[PDB]
């Protein structure tokens, strides 16, 4: 199987820029490599085939360069409508996709504010507990969550969410929740968790004490 | 038969 | 123009079967080949099958190479997927794509549908249960309170939060729901809101989940320290 890599994965870019994407093929495809386009919710549209050729009815802000095994998608002129994730295929061999390009709006570096939220007493009585970590409002989205437990780095009983990019302000949120069964969770005293992000100049600390609030 | 040829 | 609608898209136990249709309107169907394309976290855009304009060449990808099969009827202008012993791995939006017509050694698709979604589990229909994520000393920041609602143990999407009946719109986040090793989605939805109207605002969040009929209010009460 050929496989198809982009780079990057995220750009990060302001109307009017002019930006490349970039597509590698394990093998060599010779020109057969197309470009498609997906907004979220929302169907592929293709954009150019052929590596170069533009389809009908796509502005000419796109265009396209590359052969053999390195290929490049450059618009011209980023317009509000170019916002969105843009995937490369090969169609020599079957038909294969890289992973994909979210092109997203670049504003300033927002630090995150981080808030902690212990189990409820209602889920308590359930027998499981839920620790939520929330890192809210924040730019660009690179962000490091570490829970530690009476200084125990925790591992493998977490999961962390990620909203998309705000519409308004451009800033995402996430959430980091940890899960203990209850007789655990009443065993351990300081629930912290670490928030690294390049909005803070070093990493951030948000803890409670069981049972005190 | 090649996969990539004329379907239509 | 040409216009793709999928459908058959459901949840269904490992090792049962499904069948999904594309019916295409806007075009001479019968002279174009077709192609089935799955997308999902965990396997990107991924190609599926194609079958030739007349039904006989059908080619298929190795992940579902003797459980998944592709055919069409021309007389109704309906391409079919039938899914046999289905796994937790087929779960994906499945979109069906016209071959285009551009004449080259080499040949793709143009036009994409707006896909079905199929989810395998064994997990059964459960409604969420809503735990308050209530405002405190470690969830304020400039006189700003953040609050929330953890919604776990359902099963399958979706589920709808809204805060105080839809009243509350600003600054709320509602999470994309995780899949647990259980097998049940939860997630959680928060919101900022002035530390002063914590005494004087009550806050709701609204959560229904159709597959279970269920809707669940719960009040998030603050809490003194």
């Amino acid at each position: 199987d050929i496989q198809m890599t982009q780079s990057p994965s995220t750009l990060s870019a302001s109307v009017g820029d002019r930006v490349t994407i970039t597509c590698r093929a394990s093998q060599s495809i010779s020109s057969w490599l197309a470009w498609y386009q997906q907004k979220p919710g929302k169907a592929p549209k293709l954009l150019i085939y052929k590596a170069s050729s533009l389809e009908s009815g796509v502005p000419s802000r796109f265009s396209g360069s590359g052969s053999g095994t390195e290929f490049t998608l450059t618009i011209s002129g980023l317009q509000p409508d170019d916002f969105a994730t843009y995937y490369c295929q090969q169609y020599n061999s079957y038909w294969t996709f890289g992973q994909g390009t979210k092109v997203e709006i670049k504003r300033t570096v927002a630090a995150p504010s981080v808030f902690i939220f212990p189990p409820s007493d209602e889920q308590l009585k359930s027998g499981t507990a839920s620790v939520v970590c929330l890192l809210n409002n924040f730019y660009p989205r690179e962000a490091k969550v570490q829970w530690k437990v009476d200084n125990a780095l925790q591992s493998g009983n977490s999961q962390e969410s990620v909203t998309e990019q705000d519409s308004k302000d451009s800033t995402y949120s996430l959430s980091s929740t940890l899960t203990l069964s209850k007789a655990d969770y009443e065993k351990h005293k300081v629930y912290a968790c670490e928030v690294t992000h390049q909005g803070l100049s070093s990493p951030v600390t948000k803890s409670f004490n069981r049972g005190e609030c | 038969p090649d996969p990539n040829a004329n379907p239509n | 123009q040409v216009q793709l609608v999928e459908s058959g898209g459901n949840v269904v136990q490992p090792g049962r079967s499904l069948r999904l249709s594309c019916t295409a309107s806007g075009f001479t169907f019968s002279s174009y080949g077709m192609h089935w394309v799955r997308q999902a976290p965990d396997k990107g855009l991924e190609w599926v099958a194609i079958i030739w304009y007349d039904g006989g060449n059908k080619f298929y990808a190795d992940s579902v190479k003797g459980r998944f099969t592709i055919s069409r009827d021309n007389s109704k202008d309906t391409l079919y997927l039938q899914m046999n012993s289905l796994r937790a791995e087929d779960t994906a939006v499945y979109y069906c794509a016209k071959a285009w017509y551009k004449i080259d050694d080499k040949y793709s698709m143009d036009v994409w549908g707006q896909g079905t979604t199929v989810t395998v589990s064994s997990a059964s229909t459960k409604g969420p249960s809503v735990f308050p994520l209530a405002p405190s000393s470690k969830s304020t920041s400039g006189g700003t309170a953040a609050l929330g609602c953890l919604v776990k143990d359902y099963f399958p999407e979706p589920v709808t939060v809204s805060w105080n009946s839809g009243a509350l719109t600003s600054g709320v986040h509602t999470f994309p729901a995780v899949l647990q090793s259980s097998g049940l989605y939860s997630l959680s939805s928060v919101v900022t809101v002035p530390s002063s109207s914590l005494g004087t605002q009550t806050y709701i969040c609204n959560v229904n989940h159709k597959p279970s009929n269920t809707k669940v209010d719960k009040k998030v009460e603050p809490k003194s320290c």
